[PDB]
This record gives structure tokens, C-alpha cells and sequence, in this order.
């Protein structure tokens, strides 16, 4: 009742439950479905699970170990630009700031009416993931190897540049289910081209 | 003085018949003879505790954070029975001292009383521990029939006014004293280099009042006076032009 | 947004942490008060000065036509001797609302350049140029004194009246409709108790008229 | 700690006989005459070669001059060094850096 | 730890109990050994003492009422500091925000698992009250006319002596009562300076 988790049905709930999928209340007024909030929830099968991990998709522990990482610092730095504002933040950190929201309309929101959306297989969504972890892996590079002496990307720099490539990244998620091995070349003909423009 | 005193040693039965027993006394030589008496009901806190042990006793369940339903009734059986009558010319006054637990105002002790009385008296803490002997804080303190008990014909002329101006003149020693600590001690303004050196005579000369000093109300805005010679005439903006004119050149 | 456990201890520290919060406010409200209040009188004094170098510029320069019209051209002369300076800045710190501000102080020192320079055919259309030049100067690093004091403050208020407003718009009522939860939820268990109190009450009666 | 006039012709010789210049053969002079026929980019490398310089307190520049360079000192909001705008004998100080307010 | 007036077996307590010294957790997280807050304790034995204190020990309540003084002036000014910042606000409150530190740390600070500080007697008690308030009597006059800044390194020999008066043996009897005396003239030559 009311949207409080502090209740005795839920209090009761969660001390018997391995998984909790705790939904927000501001998350669908914002039309953000599915409105799980990706800070409260959580999991207790993963210990369990990376052993299937380690046999059929042998990549994505560490790949949800950054994803959590990049959603958990967007969270301290939400409450640093609502009070002091965005001017004075750091380069490191507006990359961690735009690639989570990268993340909250590309990874979480998923339209579930539409051909697309209505039903993801698992290697769409480790396509996608693997994606757009190694964008920010490779913007970290970005910042840090040439970070005082050259003048360097500001990353407004990419921003006005690499916008056909995150255009391929903000709608890699029509894939429709008519193709199966096509997804999977253009989830690597997609990091192709995220590939060359750090050269260029 | 008729005192008569209940101690924590004493039974819990007893504390609730000490203020029946307090005023039928104190409107007896009210209200059959003709004195003027002042009721002081100290530990008024302690009187709902011990209000709270026998209404539990019936067995009866609690009301508002522990204090029976009827509080709001046996308060005001004792509080109620003051004012003076059109008959006789005694009187009866009220000071019930209370202290409400952890400076919450809100606790029904000091709430249902502030239903019942006509005005706080303000104790703080703050003025204590700076070691000013009586902790009267002027500010959030009121008297509701201030109004009507001073004047001419009652105390004095001034009186009236010299107490309007001697709460101002510290509402704006207050913030000045915060000023202070913000910008510096000389480049503030003008205006404040002298409100500043009020307040630290408002808080030692007047109302740190010694341990046995008696003080009459002549004797008190003498004081109220000496203070108001600093502010020199045309800044006292309360104060009207004929009772002005009248005191402070001495 | 609620922030803690309700129910007991907690609207005492929320009480606490609002009562702080709120004449925090306040206290730092007089000091973007005070600032803009000496940012507001700086501003007349750059305005009633920087007109007034107008002048002192129209009078210095109208002693150059006084100048060289009689002695020479002073344009290549001047500008193939200098080595050293004779007027040099001294950074001093001023003080407002504890927020340090810099302050330019004039600095003469050290020797002549143009002392022989004219000599034979003026010499006293200049050195007047220069007293008219040196004293234009004098006004000019008082001025630059109070253009370094100008922007400086306008980045201290900015930066003080944000946490003025993130004070009254973001924290307070943050810790003011928590503060209202605590007082519902300590409600929503003193009525919890009034019904286990009040079972008891009547199940004391039924057993007693049980036992009558 | 000096410092620095951009000006003009009029301009320069007569702060220079103020006693504020200073050459200095390993950097720079600190000072710049502008004639009829200097181009706007010589008066903006000059701008940004006296804003590197740590020693300059004071860029004294006329508005007439400014006015064409305005662009770049509108870019400049730092505290140190202050620029300064100085009337000509032609159009002097109108509308220049009060309008931040 | 919890409910500091709010709480029955507390509430009670208070209205019986005439002295109350408060354990605060907040100097028990920097580790302040006593952890006993000086704003919300009391003691109502106050007019019952002074009948004594007049008889043997009579510098101590002249101290005392200065010595609450000075723990409540830094209080607020500690609530200053903390938001404006230190731009230090005065020179005539600075002293008392030091001589304060002084006593919150020396004065107030006790270890009792040491040889000398698991007991200290009153004349050790009202010595170290002595001495630490002759400092702010004297630093008070001096900038009625210099500044701490000066003083603070100037005078750094007599804070050590200060500091440095808490590690006394409590037998010396006689020693520390010189010790007192000692450390008292040595400030009354920088103060005629």
C-alpha cells in the first residue's frame, strides 16, 4: 500500500525470496518501462549461475560487473549536479554520466507493444550490452592515457563526431526476430565502426 | 506563603490532591476573604505523570502518547480556577511551572496548557549555559494580557512603549550578533556597531538579574532606560514623541 | 524522498537536522545579502571612476598636443630606450563576507628612463606629460584594482546563492516531508496499540462473566 | 608584476613616458602600437600572448581598438589579469565590460 | 545510546536524579575519553558547594563560571566555521576558540589507564582550571590594544607548558602547587611584553 517496502507483507516477502525485482513509482511516470529500479533490487542466483555463464555465453560476468558499476556511480554523481551543478564536474565522470543514460533508454527501457521489444533473445541482449560497456571502456581511453599534456578530446570532441556511431547504438535495438546470425555480425559491424574512430 | 509540598517519595495519589488542595485554599482567601493571592504550581510535568499512574490503575487504555483522554478537562479544572469575580475585589493568579521533555513544544503537557493559559514564559537553555542567572528568553515569550495590566494609571506612562522598543531594539541586536561571525567585527555598518553593544547590556544589566536582588517595577525600567540612552532620539521608532521627550534626557 | 526509520528518536534528529538546516539558510542568506550589497556599491564606484578617466584620458592626451607640436615627435624616441619598468603592481588581498579578494596596489620604484629625453628643445611640455601620465596611471591601477574585485565576487555569489537555493528548494523539503512521515507512521502504531489494549479490555470481561 | 598597454600610437607613447613598459628580449615586449595597417590577428596573438604571461596584472587597451577584439576578451573570464578599455580621441568608453550586469 | 530525553526509564530519571552526566556518542566515535557531553549535563549541587568551595578552595567558582562560558562560545562558533568557513571572524572570539580547544583536549581529555591520569586530585583539578583561564584573561587584554597570529608560535613554549601540566605524578604534593606557581608568573612575562 502506498508504494512502501517497509510493510509486513513485504517485510515478510523479502526474507524468503532470492530474487526481488523492486519497481519505482517516479520510473513510470517518466515512461520507463520496465520501471525496475536497478539500485534496490537484486539477486541471489548469480554465484549459482556464472557456471552456465563460463559454458554458453563466456563473456558476460564481467560484462554486468561494469554495467551494475556504471549505474551504481551515475546515482552519487545525480545527487552532486542537482546541487552543485554540472559546470565543475571532471571528464571522467561526464562519460559515466551519458553512456548510463545511454544505458536507461537503450538497455532497461524495452517497449514490450511493439515487434521489436515485445520479447528479446539472450544473445540480443548480450549483443547490445557488449557494446556499449566497450564504448565506455574505450572513451575511458579516451580521457586517461593522453590526459594533460596534448589537447585533447573533451569529448565534445566525440560528441559532435561519433554521432552516426552512437546513432547505431541508440537503435540497436530494432532487431526484430526475422534474423538470428545477422544480429550477431551487426553487433561486431556496429563495434567495426566504433572500432576505427579511435584512430580517427 | 502557605506552602505545602509533595515530595517523589510521597504517594502518586497524593500529587493529584495537592493542587485541589492548593487552590480551594487559595480561593478561600480569594474569594471569602478579600486578598489578592498568587498560585505557583511547580512540576506541572510531574502532576500529568502522576495523572497518567492512576488512570492506568482503573485499567483504563491510554489516550495521546500516554496521557489519558480527560487531560484536556483535569487541566483545566486547576487552571481555571484564577481571574478575580465582579463581587469582591480579591484575585487569584496562576504560574504553573511545567518542563517539557527534550524541547518539544508539541508533548501534551505544554500543548493542552497552551489551550488553557494565556501566555508562555520562556526558559532556555541556551542563556543558561552562557550563565546568565534567570534564562528568560524574551523573544519567544509573550504575555497575552500584557496589555491591559500596565499603563498610567496602573504603573507608568511609559511603560507601554519602553517595552515594545526594549523586544525590538534585541530583535534586531540578534541578528546583528549573527552578522558578526559572517562578514567581520568593524567593516559591517555604522548601525550595528551600536546595536551590538546593546545586547551585550540587555543580556548582563537587565535580565541577568542576581540571585537575591529585588527589583521594583520603577527600579526595572530605570534600567529600561539606561539602555535606551544609547539609540540615540529619532531611532527608538516605536516610542512616541511625548513620553520620549519626557524620560530620556536625564 | 524519506530517509530513515520512523516511529521513535528519529523526528527528534530530523528536528535537529531542520533546525539547522533552516537558520543555516539564513545565516548564508546575510552573506549573499552583504555581498551583493558591497557588489552593488562597486558598482557605482566603477561607474562614477570609468567615466572619470574619461576626462583624466581627455586632459592627459589633449598635453600630448601641448607635446611634441613643440618639441619634436615623440614616437621613436620613447619606444627604442626601455628596459625596466618604473611603475610596477603589487598584489594585495582584500576581505568581504570571508571570501578573498584581490586587490592591485600602485608600486613605483627603481630609476628613470625618459629623464633625459627632450632637453634642448622642450622638456617641460614634457615632464608634465609625465606628471599628467603618472597620475593617470595612479587612477588607472585603482581601477584595475576594483575590475579584478568585480568579477571575482559575481563567482562568489553565484556559488553562494546556488547553496542558498539548493538549501531551500532541495533540502529542506526533503527533511520537511520526512519529518511528516515520522508523525503519521508514530500514528499508525498509537492506534496499532489502542486496538491490542482495547482486545484485552473486553476479553478481561468476557472471562470475568465466565467466571460469574 | 607590470603592466601591459596595447592602446595605440597616441596611446602607447604616452604611458610608456608614464614609466610601464618593460622589454624583455627573452619573451616579449609588453607592449604593442597598433598603426592603420595592423591586422586583427596581430592584435589577437598578442591579446592571448599577454593573457599567458604571469607578470601582466593590468592589459591596457582602448575600446576603439577592443571593439574588433571584442570577441576574444569576451572569452577571457578570469579574474587575473584585469583588462582595462581607455577612451581615443575618436569614440571614447561607452559599453564595454559593465555589461555583465 | 538512544533516546536522549525521549524514553520512560529516562524521563522518569529526570525529574528524581539532581546531578546527570551525559555519555554522548559523538566523542565516544573520535574516541574522547570522558564522553561526557558539557551542554546537555547539569548538576543541581551548585548552590549547595559554594558554602564549601568559600571555605577551602576559593579561586575555583570565579573559574567554573568562565569555564562554561568559554565550552559554549565555541559551540556556536563551531556551527560558523563549519558553513561560512574559517576566515577566523574576529581576533577577541579566536582566543576563545582556542582556549577552548585547549581545554577540550587537555583539561577535559583523561586516560585513566595511565600511572598519573587515573586519578587527579582538585588541587590538580583547579591548578590546571588556574592556569588555563589566566591564559584568557591576559590574551583578552592583550588585543585591547598585536594579534594571535603573532602569539601563537611566540607564546608556543607556554602552550607546551599548558599541555604538558596534565602529566604531573599525583604525588607531588607540594611540586605541582609550584609547578602552578611556575607556569603562572612564566605567562606574566610574555603579558608584560
Amino acid at each position: 500500500p502506498g508504494g512502501d517496502f517497509s510493510d509486513p507483507v513485504t517485510s515478510a516477502t523479502l526474507g524468503i525470496v532470492q530474487v526481488f525485482w523492486g519497481l519505482d513509482k517516479k520510473l513510470a511516470q517518466r515512461k520507463h518501462f520496465p520501471s525496475v529500479n536497478w539500485l534496490i533490487s537484486y539477486s541471489k542466483y548469480m554465484r549459482a549461475l556464472d557456471e552456465y555463464y563460463d559454458k554458453h555465453f563466456t563473456e558476460f560476468v564481467p560484462l554486468r560487473t561494469k554495467a551494475k558499476e556504471i549505474l551504481q556511480e551515475e546515482e552519487d554523481l545525480a545527487e552532486i549536479v542537482q546541487l552543485v551543478g554540472k559546470a565543475s564536474l571532471a571528464e571522467t565522470d561526464k562519460i559515466t554520466l551519458e553512456v548510463a543514460k545511454l544505458i536507461k533508454d537503450d538497455f532497461l527501457q524495452q517497449n514490450g507493444y511493439t515487434p521489436y521489444d515485445r520479447f528479446c533473445p539472450f544473445y540480443k541482449t548480450v549483443g547490445m550490452l557488449s557494446n556499449m560497456i566497450a564504448f565506455y571502456d574505450m572513451a575511458r581511453r579516451a580521457v586517461e592515457t593522453t590526459a594533460q599534456s596534448d589537447n585533447k578530446i573533451t569529448w565534445s570532441i566525440i560528441r559532435e563526431h561519433m554521432g552516426e556511431i552512437l546513432y547505431k547504438l541508440s537503435s540497436m535495438k530494432f532487431k526484430d526476430p526475422v534474423k538470428d546470425g545477422e544480429a550477431k555480425i551487426k553487433a561486431d559491424y556496429a563495434q567495426l565502426l566504433e572500432d576505427m574512430q579511435n584512430a580517427f | 506563603v502557605c506552602l505545602f509540598l509533595n515530595l517523589a517519595n510521597d504517594p502518586t495519589i497524593e500529587r493529584i490532591i495537592t493542587p485541589r488542595l492548593a487552590l480551594t485554599t487559595a480561593e478561600f482567601l480569594a474569594y471569602q476573604c478579600e486578598k489578592h493571592v498568587l498560585v505557583i504550581l511547580t512540576d506541572m510535568s510531574s502532576y500529568a505523570e502522576a495523572l497518567r499512574e492512576v488512570s492506568a490503575a482503573r485499567e483504563e487504555v491510554p489516550g495521546r502518547r500516554g496521557f489519558p483522554g480527560y487531560m484536556y478537562t483535569d487541566l483545566a479544572t486547576i487552571y481555571e480556577r484564577a481571574g478575580r469575580v465582579e463581587g469582591r475585589n480579591g484575585s487569584i493568579t496562576q504560574i504553573p511551572i511545567l518542563t517539557m521533555p527534550n524541547d518539544d513544544i508539541t508533548h501534551p503537557i505544554p500543548d493542552l496548557t497552551g489551550y488553557i493559559t494565556e501566555g508562555q514564559i520562556y526558559v532556555d537553555r541556551q542563556l543558561h549555559n552562557r550563565q546568565i542567572y534567570p534564562p528568560i528568553n524574551v523573544l519567544p515569550s509573550l504575555s497575552r494580557l500584557m496589555k491591559s495590566a500596565i499603563g498610567e494609571g496602573m504603573t507608568r506612562k511609559d511603560h507601554a512603549d519602553v517595552s515594545n522598543q526594549l523586544y525590538a531594539c534585541y530583535a534586531i541586536g540578534k541578528d546583528v550578533q549573527a552578522m558578526k561571525a559572517v562578514v567581520g567585527e568593524e567593516a559591517l555598518t555604522s548601525d550595528d556597531l551600536l546595536y551590538l553593544e546593546f545586547l551585550q547590556k540587555f543580556e548582563r544589566n537587565f535580565i541577568a538579574q542576581g540571585p537575591y536582588e529585588n527589583r521594583t517595577v520603577y527600579e526595572t525600567l530605570d534600567i529600561g532606560w539606561q539602555l535606551l540612552r544609547i539609540f540615540p532620539k529619532e531611532m527608538l521608532k516605536r516610542i512616541p514623541q511625548s513620553t520620549l521627550s519626557e524620560f530620556y534626557p536625564r | 524522498r524519506i530517509e530513515i526509520f520512523p516511529s521513535r528518536m528519529a523526528q527528534t534528529i530530523m528536528k535537529a537536522r531542520l533546525k539547522g538546516a533552516q537558520t543555516g539558510r539564513n545565516l548564508l542568506k546575510k552573506k549573499s545579502d552583504a555581498l551583493t550589497l558591497r557588489f552593488r556599491q562597486i558598482l557605482k564606484k566603477i561607474i562614477e571612476t570609468k567615466m572619470l578617466m574619461g576626462e583624466v584620458m581627455r586632459e592627459a592626451a589633449f598635453s600630448l598636443a601641448e607635446a611634441k607640436f613643440t618639441a619634436g615627435d615623440f614616437s621613436t624616441t620613447v619606444i627604442q630606450n626601455v628596459n625596466k619598468a618604473q611603475v610596477k603592481i603589487r598584489a594585495k588581498k582584500d576581505n568581504v563576507a570571508g571570501v578573498t579578494l584581490p586587490v592591485f596596489e600602485h608600486y613605483h620604484e627603481g630609476t628613470d628612463s625618459y629623464e633625459l629625453t627632450g632637453l634642448a628643445r622642450g622638456g617641460e611640455q614634457l615632464a608634465k606629460l609625465k606628471r599628467n601620465y603618472a597620475k593617470a596611471v595612479e587612477l588607472l591601477v585603482e581601477l584595475a584594482s576594483l575590475q579584478t574585485s568585480f568579477v571575482t565576487l559575481d563567482e562568489a555569489i553565484k556559488i553562494t546563492n546556488r547553496r542558498v537555493n539548493a538549501i531551500e528548494h532541495v533540502i529542506i523539503p526533503r527533511i520537511e516531508r520526512t519529518l511528516a512521515y515520522i508523525i503519521t507512521e508514530l500514528d499508525e502504531r498509537e492506534r496499532e496499540e489502542f486496538y491490542r489494549l482495547k482486545k484485552i479490555q473486553e476479553k478481561k470481561k468476557i472471562l470475568k462473566e465466565k467466571s460469574d | 608584476k607590470l603592466i601591459a598597454v596595447i592602446g595605440d600610437e597616441d596611446t602607447v607613447t604616452g604611458f610608456l613616458l608614464g614609466g610601464i613598459g618593460e622589454l624583455n628580449k627573452n619573451r616579449h615586449p609588453n607592449f604593442l602600437v597598433v598603426e592603420k595597417d595592423t591586422t586583427i590577428n596581430e592584435i589577437e596573438d598578442t591579446f592571448r600572448q599577454f593573457l599567458n604571461r604571469d607578470d601582466i596584472g593590468i592589459i591596457l587597451i582602448n575600446q576603439y581598438i577592443a571593439e574588433m577584439v571584442r570577441h576574444a576578451l569576451d572569452a577571457h573570464q578570469r579574474s587575473i589579469p584585469a583588462v582595462l578599455e581607455i577612451p581615443s580621441k575618436e569614440h571614447p568608453y561607452d559599453a564595454a565590460k559593465d555589461s555583465i550586469l
